[PDB]
């Protein structure tokens, strides 16, 4: 039996597979650290939940340091390769191709990070070997688990761009997809864990394995080459701060737009008050919804990778941008026409980019 | 995408996102290395031009939200959430239920959310009432006929006062949080 809500004394795990949890608290039970916990957890996770994360990806890792009392992100989300270009994803008529076709090229392939940054995490903070850490989710993938609901019910759904690839042998063997209760066996990634375990992140990054990933990328399309691979690194990411009724706030930046727009309709929605209505009064889910529109606006218009473009981030949450915006929102009519804001009134410097609607 | 928590004894705690964009991502898997490729470039704008246009070197905009909140210097929430551009709207109403409303933690993770990023593209999970719905939607609002989950909200809260730590998983997946007792 595993529950939802748990409490102790001595630290806490929580993530979406049993299995994950149970050798994310493993670790702290022997002695490790939050940080060695959660590098642990990642390979779990790349594992037992493999339609969600793990080394052929990305991610943002918000880390506060009980020692030092800094918070800070390593950052691995994904680059795209040297040969990607602005028109990449645009028909030979200059439109774009559909999102559904968009996703099973090789075009759509960045860098991936994951590695790189739970190397680098273990390197500012760990108490554990990544050999160590590692070693749980390689019995994983040689030995397999009995697959959950939600992994059942992915492989099932996904079946058709599972079956182009040589995913189908693993998810998909004898041309079925594989039943909530059967077993997964993962040996080729097996392999993968124990070739990092053994000579490091550069079996990834580097290689035999990056040739083949590379190779493969391009035989889907793509341009991602060896070098692209040599060349990542992550990137450590200062928090954006801001308080909300007597808590700080420590959150995401760019080249996340969650951090900026999270904070923003906080600071909006702070103005109503919302708590003098019932929680499931329509009042609530009107006010929600207003302010969730000219946010998601601000974020089309004014967000990307800021190592490239200009966000506008005191502007967007500048007191009186947020009053702007708030004044935009009735209980009894709704914006039909909701657009993005002008946060350049509200500091200097301008976009180094256009206005384009996407399809 | 998933989203998960830890914190130990010594006071580290950390909120981690992570992904390979669409489930399965591409669907791609490296041969004979069992690793599953992400499609994350199709986060980046199709057109170019604007702010997440694609570029070499560049990184596609995210929406991937890890969060800690402090109150009088010390960690006590960490919140986030799979699900793309809905992200950022489940770690708002996370917050919102669990401080705005002052809801106990697994309530506020477990009340149904909306999210809506335009006149033409609404989501709401079972539990918004029929008739919120009918007024929604009666204001020019296009909520549609079936309720959709939302999220995963993992979160950990910490009391530095008495010393403890309370994890929660979303009921959205199979997630476990597991507390530790030493000895």
């Amino acid at each position: 039996e595993y529950k939802q809500v748990d409490v102790g004394k001595d630290g806490m795990v929580a993530t979406a597979h049993p299995l994950a949890s149970e050798i994310g608290a493993d670790v702290l039970k022997k002695g490790g650290n939050a940080i060695d916990a959660a590098v642990a957890i990642q390979f779990a996770l790349n594992v037992t939940e493999p339609m969600m994360s793990g080394i052929g990806g990305g991610g943002f890792m918000m880390v506060y340091d009980g020692k030092t009392k800094d918070t800070t992100i390593i950052d691995s989300r994904e680059r795209a390769p040297a040969g990607a270009t602005p028109d990449m994803f645009l028909d030979e008529n200059g439109k774009a191709i559909p999102f559904s076709e968009r996703v099973t090229k090789g075009t759509a392939v960045g860098v991936p990070g994951t590695l790189k940054g739970l190397e680098e995490a273990l390197d500012k903070w760990g108490t554990r070997s990544m050999k160590q850490l590692i070693t749980p989710s390689i019995k994983l993938a040689e030995k397999g688990f009995p697959i959950d609901s939600v992994l059942a019910e992915a492989i099932s759904d996904y079946q058709e761009k599972l079956s182009r690839t040589a995913a189908k042998d693993v998810f998909l063997p004898n041309g079925e997809p594989l039943k909530e209760g059967d077993t997964l066996i993962q040996k080729d990634l097996a392999k993968t864990f124990k070739l990092i375990r053994s000579k490091g992140t550069d079996a990834f990054y580097k290689g035999k394995f990056a040739k083949t990933l590379s190779d493969t990328v391009q035989d889907f399309g793509g341009s991602m080459t060896e070098k692209d691979l040599e060349n990542y690194d992550i990137t450590i990411d200062e928090p954006i701060w801001g308080d909300y009724q007597g808590y700080q706030i420590a959150t995401t930046p760019p080249p996340s737009s969650g951090g900026i727009f999270l904070l923003q309709m906080l600071k909006i929605l702070d103005h109503f008050n919302l708590s003098q209505y019932d929680v499931r009064s329509w009042e609530k889910y009107q006010l929600l919804a207003e302010t969730m529109h000219l946010s998601y606006a601000d974020r089309a218009s004014y967000a990307g990778d800021p190592e490239f473009v200009n966000v506008p981030l005191k502007g967007l949450l500048h007191p009186d941008y947020i009053k702007e915006r708030q004044q935009l929102i009735n209980l009894d009519q709704v914006n039909k026409k909701p657009k993005a804001g002008d946060p350049w009134k509200y500091q200097e410097g301008s976009a180094n980019y256009k206005q384009v609607e996407q399809p | 995408t998933t989203h998960f928590t830890v914190a130990d004894r010594w006071g580290n705690v950390v909120s981690y996102t992570t992904t390979i964009e669409q489930l399965f991502g591409t669907g791609i898997m490296v041969p004979d290395y069992g690793v599953i490729l992400n499609n994350e470039l199709t986060d980046f704008d199709a057109i170019p031009g604007g702010a997440n246009e694609v570029q070499p070197n560049k990184r596609p905009l995210s929406s991937m939200t890890p969060t800690i909140l402090f109150k009088d210097d010390k960690p006590v929430l960490t919140v986030g959430s799979p699900g793309g551009a809905t992200i950022i709207s489940s770690v708002l109403q996370t917050i919102l239920y669990h401080i705005e409303y002052g809801m106990e933690l697994k309530a506020a993770v477990e009340e149904p959310r909306i999210y809506t990023n335009s006149m033409s593209s609404y989501r709401y999970e079972d539990g918004v009432p029929k008739d919120v719905l009918s007024k929604l939607n009666g204001m020019g609002h296009k909520f549609g006929t079936s309720p959709v989950d939302i999220g995963n909200v993992q979160s950990i809260s910490i009391d530095h006062e008495n010393g403890t730590f309370k994890g929660v998983a979303d009921s959205s997946r199979n997630g476990a949080a597991i507390g530790i007792n030493l000895k």
